[PDB]
């Protein structure tokens, strides 16, 4: 947290920070990156929801990536949407397991799987050729998309002999990241929702009536047996006390 | 411009030097409209060098008028320091109500600077030009009397008038169901204006462009330029 | 308008490609810069264009310090092979010269 | 049109326009079309499929609607599907086939050599007779790490197929569209019934979104903007209009004076075969403030005529006809200003008309409505003033 | 929380929402209450009495 004096430009601000962000990039370890702030404050909190599925069918990983692949990038179309950030569910996780009985009957390290992993969930570049005059340009496969695929992977090869493959080393499979943040509703059971924020010094009502009109329209496309839930909107206060301003003044 | 209207005073007048007011009241004005864009940037594009050929012929109104009603005055005084003077009174009895009409067909532009957009920020610069103009002008002709102080045939034309106003007075009803006949036969032209509405501006240069389909070679794209430019 | 460009030229490759290494990143993060009235991507042969467009009446080199904002965290995240060039100062009618 | 009529070569549709006209529109990366849908999904077979019905679904609603889909499938794509279990049969990842593929055929960059300031790329591929036909890819040499000499085609089959040229993502997400336009009126209404048709008769699926854009949207704000303004300015006029005469009937008379002097400009445009436009609107507004000029300095003229002697006969019995002669010599003089004004006036924009030089059209289309109404405004000011004058009491 | 009668729904959250302005950690817990309209209530029980 950067603290400036009081009456600064708050994009002034932004700007001078980020002055000096880029000559610690290439110091910061390689795994990680610095993200920034967005541009609202704590008041940014406005709208807060809740996607609650009224059977079994759907699981709470299935809920969380159309939160975040499909609410996340449509929501934020709103002009004076500063952001909206997920809660709760389960990032869905292709996990591969290891068994040491097995490393050590073939003798292979981990580095070499990493290597080996590394280099098998990418495709190459393609350009084209000069045949006949409809030109023919190239592309080539290599997307980890499928478990089947994750099993027919070789780790070290032995001439005239059978290459080791990761089945018969480990065992992929999916599962749940490791949480950092939860959510639920009343004792019904666990849920994901997602949170809305507000630039700062913009208008309240008019985003609430946008995101509430487009909530209404977009439920139609929604699956089956999922139900949007609120659980706070400051419009409610904010009518309240326009109401209760405009008695006082009547009277 | 300058020539005609000199030209017509000159002719309406007689052989008297009143056109050198236009010519020192007109261009002075575009001075400050320009002073304007100074202290708000608007670097002069097209539009705007084009809006001020018309705003000079809508500004010069105020100074024929002023000239005109100068010199009618001077010559009634012919029938019999302090001429001058009865002059200025002569010219300040109408100086307010073109003052007034100069401020309101400046402040009539608003609605251009309305509207917002492509468009509406390419015509902003014409709309700002002409009311800077004609406030300008407004000023220039409350102090055009300096310079005016400094310096037959319409027979036919009364001749041919009063007649006809003494001849209109005697039926008005008539003139307004005459201006209602007008206003009624003017919305033919208005339902069928046509298309083609903001036209292209030509230039000596000009650009070719075909529309192709995606597939194209190294080789068979330079020689189909060289074809092209070749015809 | 006032809008910002963002370039990326590859070599050779296939849209299919650039569009999910290259242009993805980028889109999806500036989606959360401010004043972004709406971004687009065009992915072609080699080549990757962003374009951003902001509000009217905004100031361009606000918008140009905001847009760059949000341009570090992709740097390590694109190849190494490749990189992220900024647009110039000026627009379309900038072309007044032609020389051979 | 002679160069249309001689440069013509098949597979090409010619278009002649302005170098900074082009540069400017090409630059603009928007939807030109009135109207325009986008269709927004995770993947492009969906919202291909959707667009696919959307096209003859708008084409079914009234109103002239040239539904295209897209134009972009047009590629031509090599699909080299590394067969993994083979690759792995010869101890090969993937990655050790995407080299060969990337420089053995594509010929990729290694590093730059200096020669002061001047730096000169080195590319790395084989020669150009083994990268020619698939069928010379399908027998390219290749070197396992085991230095097993193989083809390309021992691990992987190359297929042909077609395929896009380019891809458009707004917001991060694929997104097609669909453009729709008429001519000659006014789409406001047909895009409340396109839209209750498609959410209606149309299905959605899940994770695909629908939007609506084009020209038309900007025009709901400014014409709602102007008719917001163009009142209040009017108010602006009424109130800044009678100080000069303190009574509320004169500016009254006045602003039901000045259309027919509007009349009189606007039907030059049926002669000179232009149109409308903002310029015409503007020019307009100079038409209504010379005519008000006009109309204003008469009415002080009569004002002052009507204060002269015959003030005093006047309100003694009745009208007493003799009234009349004091607008005769209230209106002598007055002529002879408004001729050389009219004059001046139509000799100084008659060349504008017919002249060409540059940008002259325009300016054309700028002062077609003073010169048009030159030829009423001061008939107007010179007879219908002075009755209406009259007829006030 | 939900047993009592006037509250209508809530919503609890422990840790962070994947954004850069909570820092909440994995124990901090945050339960927004949403409270039944004034009308309905109960006889009297003002705020101070439900909290
Ligand atoms: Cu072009």
């Amino acid at each position: 947290y950067v603290i400036f004096e009081d009456g600064t430009d708050p994009y002034w601000a932004r700007s001078r920070v980020l002055e000096y962000l880029n000559q610690v990039q290439g110091k910061l370890p390689a795994g990680v990156s610095a993200e920034l702030g967005p541009d609202a404050t704590g008041v940014g909190w406005i709208y807060e929801y809740a996607l609650v599925d009224r059977s079994g069918k759907h699981d709470l990983a299935d809920l969380r990536s159309l939160q975040d692949w499909f609410l996340k990038y449509e929501l934020k179309t709103i002009p004076d949407v500063a952001e909206v950030a997920s809660v709760g569910g389960v990032v869905k996780e292709y996990q591969v397991v290891i068994d040491p009985q097995r490393l050590a009957q073939y003798g292979i390290s981990l580095a070499e799987v990493k290597s080996a992993l590394d280099a098998s969930n990418q495709e190459a570049g393609g350009s084209s050729i000069e045949l006949a005059e409809a030109e023919y340009m190239v592309r080539a496969s290599g997307y980890l998309q499928t478990l089947d695929d994750f099993n027919h992977i070789v780790l070290k090869a032995s001439e005239n002999g059978v290459p080791v493959y990761l089945r018969d080393v480990a065992k992929v499979q999916i599962g749940p990241e490791m949480r950092r943040g939860i959510a639920e509703l009343n004792g019904e059971g666990e849920v994901a929702g997602g949170v809305v924020i507000l630039r700062s010094g913009k208008n309240a009502r008019e985003v609430i009536a946008a995101v509430k009109d487009k909530l209404e329209t977009l439920k139609s496309s929604l699956p089956e047996g999922v139900e949007i839930v609120t659980t706070y909107d400051r419009s409610q206060l904010i009518d309240r006390a326009i109401d209760n301003l405009s008695g006082k003044l009547l009277e | 411009e300058f020539i005609v209207v000199a030209v017509v005073c000159a002719l309406f007048l007689w052989h008297v030097r009143s056109a050198l007011v236009a010519i020192i009241s007109l261009p002075l004005g575009l001075c400050i409209a320009f002073i304007v864009m100074h202290f708000q940037g608007l670097n002069a594009n097209i539009m705007s060098l084009g809006g001020i050929a018309i705003a000079v012929g809508a500004m010069v109104d105020a100074a024929i008028v002023m000239i005109e009603n100068a010199h009618k005055r001077l010559e009634e005084w012919q029938h019999q320091k302090t001429r001058w003077q009865v002059i200025t009174d002569a010219s300040v009895e109408v100086g307010p109500a073109l003052f007034i009409s100069l401020l309101i067909i400046t402040l009539s532009f608003i609605p251009i600077f309305t509207l917002e957009g492509q468009e509406g920020r390419l015509f902003g610069p014409l709309a700002f030009t002409k009311t800077y103009a004609m406030a300008g002008a407004a000023l220039l002709a409350i102090v055009v009397i300096p310079i005016l102080m400094g310096y037959p045939l319409n027979r036919f034309l009364i001749r041919v008038y009063h007649p006809l106003l003494l001849k209109v007075l005697h039926w008005p009803k008539t003139t307004l169901l005459v201006a209602a006949l007008s206003v009624l036969t003017v919305l033919w032209p208005l339902n069928k204006v046509g298309g083609e509405f903001l036209p292209q501006i030509n230039e000596g240069d000009l650009l070719y462009m075909p529309s192709t389909l995606p597939g194209i070679s190294a080789a068979e794209a330079a020689s189909m330029l060289q074809k092209t430019d070749k015809l | 308008d006032v809008q910002v460009i963002i370039k990326t030229s590859y070599p050779g490759q296939a849209p299919q490609i650039v569009e999910n290494q290259v242009t993805y990143p980028l889109t999806t993060t500036m989606l959360s810069v401010p004043g972004a009235k709406t971004v687009r991507g065009f992915s072609q042969f080699g080549d990757s264009y962003v374009y951003v467009i902001f509000e009217d009446g905004t100031d361009p080199y606000w918008a140009r310090s905001r847009v760059l904002e949000y341009l570090n965290q992709v740097q390590g995240k694109l190849p190494a092979g490749v990189s992220a060039e900024l647009g110039p100062d000026a627009t379309g009618v900038g072309w007044i010269y032609e020389y051979a | 049109e002679e160069l249309d009529n001689t440069v013509r070569l098949p597979g090409l549709a010619n278009l002649w326009v302005p170098p900074i006209r082009n540069r400017i529109d090409m630059l603009s990366t928007g939807i030109k079309s009135p109207i325009g849908i986008k269709v927004s999904g995770t993947v492009l077979a969906d919202i291909d499929a959707m667009a696919e019905q959307i096209e003859e679904v708008a084409r079914t609603v009234p109103g002239v609607a040239s539904a295209l889909a897209e134009r972009l499938e047009g590629g031509r794509y090599i699909n080299v599907e590394i067969n993994r279990e083979k690759a792995a049969r010869y101890g090969m990842t993937v990655a050790d086939v995407q080299l060969f593929v990337t420089s053995a055929v594509g010929g990729a960059m290694v590093g730059e050599t200096v020669e002061g300031i001047a730096r000169y790329p080195i590319n790395l591929r084989y020669p150009q007779s083994w990268r020619d036909s698939p069928q010379a890819l399908r027998q390219l040499p290749i070197l396992t790490p085991m230095k097993q000499q193989i083809t390309l085609a021992d691990v992987a089959d190359i297929k042909v197929s077609t395929g896009p040229s380019m891809l458009k993502t707004e917001n991060a997400r694929p997104t097609s569209w669909i453009y729709i336009d008429a001519r000659d009126r006014d789409m406001v209404s047909v895009v409340h019934d396109l839209q209750k048709a498609i959410a209606e008769k149309v299905q959605l699926k899940p994770g695909t979104s629908v939007a609506f854009s084009g020209q038309f949207e900007l025009l709901e704000r400014a014409n709602h903007k102007l008719k917001l303004m163009v009142p209040m300015t009017l108010m602006i006029i009424f109130v800044l209009l009678y100080l000069a005469f303190r009574r509320v009937g004169e500016a009254l008379l006045i602003i039901s004076s000045v259309p027919f002097a509007l009349v009189g400009g606007i039907w030059l445009l049926w002669w000179m075969g232009f149109h409308l436009s903002v310029a015409t609107g503007t020019g307009f507004i100079a038409l209504a403030g010379v005519a008000a000029e006009f109309g204003v300095v008469m009415l002080m003229y009569l004002r002052h005529a009507i204060e002269a002697v015959p003030s005093l006969n006047n309100p003694q019995t009745f009208s007493e006809q003799k009234l009349d002669e004091a607008l005769y010599h209230g209106a002598v003089l007055r002529v002879r200003p408004k001729a050389m004004t009219v004059a001046v006036i139509i000799a100084g924009l008659l060349p504008i008309l017919w002249g060409t030089g540059a940008g002259s059209e325009v300016m054309s289309r700028i002062a077609a409505p003073m010169i048009g109404g030159m030829i009423t405004a001061p008939l107007l000011s010179l007879f219908i003033i002075p009755a209406a004058y009259k007829l006030m009491w | 929380i939900m047993s009592v009668p006037e509250v209508a729904r809530v919503f609890g959250k422990t840790g962070k929402a994947e954004t850069a302005t909570d820092s909440a950690p994995l124990e901090m817990v945050e339960t927004t209450i949403q409270l039944k309209p004034q009308e309905q209530w109960r006889p009297g029980m003002t705020m101070d009495k439900i909290i």
